RNA sequence: GUAAAGCGCACGCAGGCGGUUUGUUAAGUCAGAUGUGAAAUCCCCGGGCUCAACCUGGGAACUGCAUCUGAUACUGGCAAGCUUGAGUCUCGUAGAGGGGGGUAGAAUUCCAGGUGUAGCGGUGAAAUGCGUAGAGAUCUGGAGGAAUACCGGUGGCGAAGGCGGCCCCCUGGACGAAGACUGACGCUCAGGUGCGAAAGCGUGGGGAGCAAACAGGAUUAGAUACCCUGGUAGUCCACGCCGUAAACGAUGUCGACUUGGAGGUUGUGCCCUUGAGGCGUGGCUUCCGGAGCUAACGCGUUAAGUCGACCGCCUGGGGAGUAC
């Protein structure tokens, strides 16, 4: 989308920083250093940026799930806002092995938290002895911190957001197995390598870690809207 | 299974077999492993390693890391043009284009996974080690880049990967 | 290396195949008996094996292995042996022909005939 | 220090293309432009320029499809001290004629098969694979 | 290193009149002017290898240098060989 | 690289190879042309004996060799360029490269005098040694020989191993930079001359400490190994004798190419030079990782990649680096 290109500027010019270090892998959108500070090049990246959004809208008709990763303590705050409701998925507390390989085990262990959180909330074990409601309150507790933002997903996504590849490799590699597409916002020590789509960022300044995924966002939240506006019409035309 | 070949009822071509312990911590290790091929005749990447407790679960496991995430080869059933100097950990193998009219010669099951695999004609006898995992990646790297063509304009047919590069 | 270094040098390539000292390339060779012993294995065994040292026509010196039941060897006869190698005995290159000159087959032999020598053989 | 040049082309090609690099430049020659040409023609290389007044130099534009490589190599097989020659009747065959030798003859450069139909053998320069 | 004034001595004796350093013939000239230079070092310290291994350098050159003069013109040739007595 | 396997290293003749262009030839090259190559038992097309074995006409690998005539795309020759290889002049710069000279203080050690009494030493614990002739230590002053810590750092240098007190004489090799020149004068290297980490080593010089042996102690189922005390050649210089090796990148030589960032640190252009910093361009040096390669570790723009020419070297173990 043409969101892209006003999108870059507006955001990115707090350059990043990240010492002198930063990742040869990135380098070609990486502009030369200002003693011994990095600094991002905003032009190159918008032919990438733009991309991107094109095919986000594409998606839009596809998906009724989308599954934000690679959340951090500085981009929590975005993620949750772009979510809105439960028909859009984050995990912020560290991705697990096989969520999903084995989504067989992890949906398993979802319903176990469901189950036993609507047993909670109208009062069933909190009877007897604090030991005898203490060890389902710590098991319960345990699922809640692990699942709590994609303990609701009623099936395999269409797509995965991730704006940080840093900590967060596994749930690109596993995403790859499952044939889904990565639409992706990497910073200045990721490298670009591996996932389907790029935005070149750095993961500092928090107005800049908002206004990347807020173009992210819209594309294909308005998108979806529309296909389910044009899927209406086509039934009610027939009965007037 | 994702990006697998067209390929219809399941290949079981099971290599070997084998059962592995160290015995250290508390008797030894029951559960067995697992080699197993599946393609489709028309020529596949399909090879799957894998292990479970008793046979029946070891090879199941071995089969579907035969079938998943594998990439479509493109020959012509029997003929191919343009093998790869196939080389696997040591194991190294060199095919080149041949007549099927003058038969296959090939020890053990071999004769047998080279027919399914459609690389028969083209093969020549292996060197570097002769280790059963490793003998069989004929139909693998040294496919990894081929073609196969049918076409009469057979020597336009690198001009015509270029001009869609262009 | 290179191949003008080929050119310059030549290949040379790992030791040929030999386990029978036998000369004149031939499977089988005729000797006179000069000892013979009960000895015991190579490898942890306990047995009573039979060989013969025979003096072959070469003039060089070898060991034979004397097989199954109901000896018939003399130690100073001219016997036919057959190379053959035996992993149980030190140095052991050798088989000796049953059916061949100065030895008779094998009591309650019946396995093979012409392997260990038995004319009509009995059970 | 330099004693074979056209190998040099090769690996400089070679790594070009492994290394996604769009065009390859280095110094020219009458048998570099000769080759080249064929490469053109039998789309090896896309397309080349020649320029330098004081002393002629290439610069050439790679093999691709999708953008990483469809040739995995090419190799010279006549050198310098191991010159290979071919005649009429045994002109090779590389990767059953979808690929190409090119063969220097002596009525200049040329692919296997226009060696094959002049009735000519020749110098074997460079195999595909 | 050779003294700034032999050097511009040797220029104007060697190789053409116009005073460079680059050609042939004066290329074995400033070579020899050198060698002759350490020579004089090699009058003592004759336990000094490590600078002989320098020697043989500039030496080996010098005989590369009077190849290609004699692989082209003879009269160059035959007069510096007797004009730096080199030789016997 | 480590499984067997990079020459110990520089320099380099013979041999082998040769960036790039014009002139020109035609050794090798290739096309053309002509002649040779008996016969089946083999191979192919025929034929015959009850098939087949067997034998055979015609065709053929006839398994082998030939030269003239044409070509100049390639290599070989040769002349003159070109620079794109390499070579050279004066200048600056960094460093433990080499040979010979000069020089100071300090502990052990020693001697003399002064002061002064019983252990000193050694260790796992121990005893041999040394000492009342007065030791050990300590004050003053002298003596003598190696060595010269730190600075010494992921630094820098040498041909590889190799190089460290400080200074001078003599001089190499390497790193940059401006003016200027020649113009393949190139690459590698069998044989080759030249050159030692260390000790071994002939004589002279020299000896303070340390030490194989040799004595004696201690250890222990014995104890030449282990551990201790005495103690000599050596170590130290000068010249001289075969250069051994774990002679390093356990990685051949030197050259071309391949996404890079950053550390250490230096020539030099540019910076409030303002962060051992940034950028322009060489320099050695090192962490990190892509393409590629590996059995594996690992290598990765200083390769262990893509390669280049030419060379060295390996081909199962023991027995043998010995025998000859």
């Amino acid at each position: 989308a043409t969101v892209s290109m006003r999108d870059m500027l507006k955001a990115g010019v707090h350059f990043g920083h990240q010492t002198r270090y930063w990742n040869p892998k990135m380098k070609p959108f990486i502009f030369g250093a200002r003693n011994k500070v990095h600094i991002i090049n905003l032009e190159k990246t918008v032919p990438m940026f733009n991309e991107a959004l094109a095919e986000l809208n594409k998606i839009a008709s596809r998906k009724g799930k989308i599954l934000f990763v690679g959340t951090k303590r500085a981009a929590s705050e975005a993620v949750k806002d772009a979510a809105l409701s439960c028909d859009q998925f984050f995990v912020n507390h560290r991705w697990l092995g096989g969520m999903l390989t084995n989504w067989k085990t992890v949906r398993q262990s979802i319903k176990r938290l469901k189950d036993l959180e609507t047993q909670s909330q109208d009062g069933t074990f909190d009877k007897l002895t604090k030991k005898e409601a203490l060890m389902r309150t710590r098991e319960l507790e345990k699922l809640e911190n692990s699942l709590g933002g994609i303990k609701d997903m009623g099936g395999l996504p269409d797509a995965l957001f991730v704006i940080d590849a840093d900590h967060e490799h596994i749930a690109i590699k596993e995403a790859n197995n499952l044939g889904i597409p990565v639409f992706a916002i990497v910073d200045t020590n990721s490298d670009p390598d591996g996932v389907d789509f790029v935005i070149p960022g750095n993961d500092d300044a928090i107005r800049a870690v908002t206004l990347y995924l807020g173009a992210v966002a819209a594309t294909v939240r308005e998108g979806r809207s529309q296909d389910l506006a044009s899927q209406a019409e086509e039934s009610f035309v027939e009965a007037e | 299974a994702h990006i697998e070949k067209q390929a219809g009822e399941l290949q079981e071509k099971l290599i070997a077999v084998n059962r592995v312990s160290k015995t250290v911590k508390g008797g030894r290790i029951f559960s067995f492993t697992a080699l197993t091929v599946v393609g489709d005749g028309n020529g596949r990447v399909g090879f799957g390693y894998g292990k479970a407790r008793e046979v029946p679960a070891a090879i199941q496991k071995a089969m579907e890391k035969a079938r998943r995430n594998m990439i479509n080869v493109a020959l012509n059933n029997g003929t191919l043009q343009h093998p790869v100097k196939g080389v696997h950990t040591g194991s190294r193998v060199f095919m080149q284009p041949a007549s099927e009219g003058t038969g296959i010669i090939a020890g053990g099951a071999m004769r047998a996974v080279l027919e399914v695999a459609g690389v028969h004609n083209v093969l020549a006898k292996a060197y570097g080690s002769t280790n059963p995992i490793n003998v069989v990646r004929a139909t693998i790297d040294g496919l990894e880049n081929m073609n196969s063509p049918e076409m009469v304009a057979a020597k336009r047919g690198k001009s015509v990967e270029e001009i869609l590069g262009k | 290396a290179t191949v003008n270094q080929l050119v310059r040098k030549p290949r040379a390539r790992k030791v040929a195949k030999s386990n029978v000292p036998a000369l004149e390339a031939c499977p089988q060779k005729r000797g006179v008996c000069t000892r013979v012993y009960t000895t015991t294995p190579k490898k942890p065994n306990s047995a009573l094996r039979k060989v013969c040292r025979v003096r072959l026509t070469n003039g060089f010196e070898v060991t034979s292995y004397i097989g199954g039941e109901g000896h018939n060897l003399q130690e100073h006869s001219v016997i036919l042996i057959r190379g053959g190698r035996v992993k149980d005995l030190p140095g052991v290159r050798y088989h000796t022909v049953r059916g061949a000159l100065d030895c008779s087959g094998v009591k309650d032999r019946k396995q093979a005939r012409s392997k260990y020598g038995v004319k009509r053989p009995k059970a | 220090s330099m004693q074979d040049p056209i190998a040099d082309m090769l690996t400089r090609i070679r790594n070009g293309q492994a290394a996604n690099k769009a065009a390859v430049t280095m110094p020219s020659s009458k048998l570099k432009v000769a080759i080249a040409n064929v490469l053109k023609e039998e789309g090896f290389i896309e397309d080349f320029k020649v320029e330098g007044d004081t002393k002629p130099e290439l610069e050439l534009t790679l093999k691709y499809f999708q953008g990483k490589a469809v040739v995995e190599s090419i190799q010279r097989v006549s050198r310098p001290g191991l010159r290979i020659y071919k005649r009429k009747d045994e002109l090779p065959k590389v990767m059953a004629g979808l690929g190409i030798a090119v063969v220097s003859t002596s009525k200049g450069v040329m692919t296997d098969r226009a060696a094959r139909q002049a009735g000519l053998g020749g110098e074997i320069i460079c195999y595909v694979a | 290193s050779l003294s700034t004034e032999a050097t511009a001595k040797i220029v104007s004796e060697f190789g053409r009149d116009a005073n460079d350093t680059g050609s042939t013939e004066v290329q074995v000239a400033l070579l020899t002017a050198q060698i002759n230079h350490l020579q004089g070092h090699f009058a003592e310290h004759k336990k000094d290898h490590h600078s002989r291994r320098g020697l043989l350098r500039m030496v080996s050159q010098r005989r590369k240098l009077l190849d290609y003069l004699k692989r082209k013109d003879v009269a160059r040739y035959t007069r510096l060989i007797e004009r730096l007595g080199l030789r016997r």
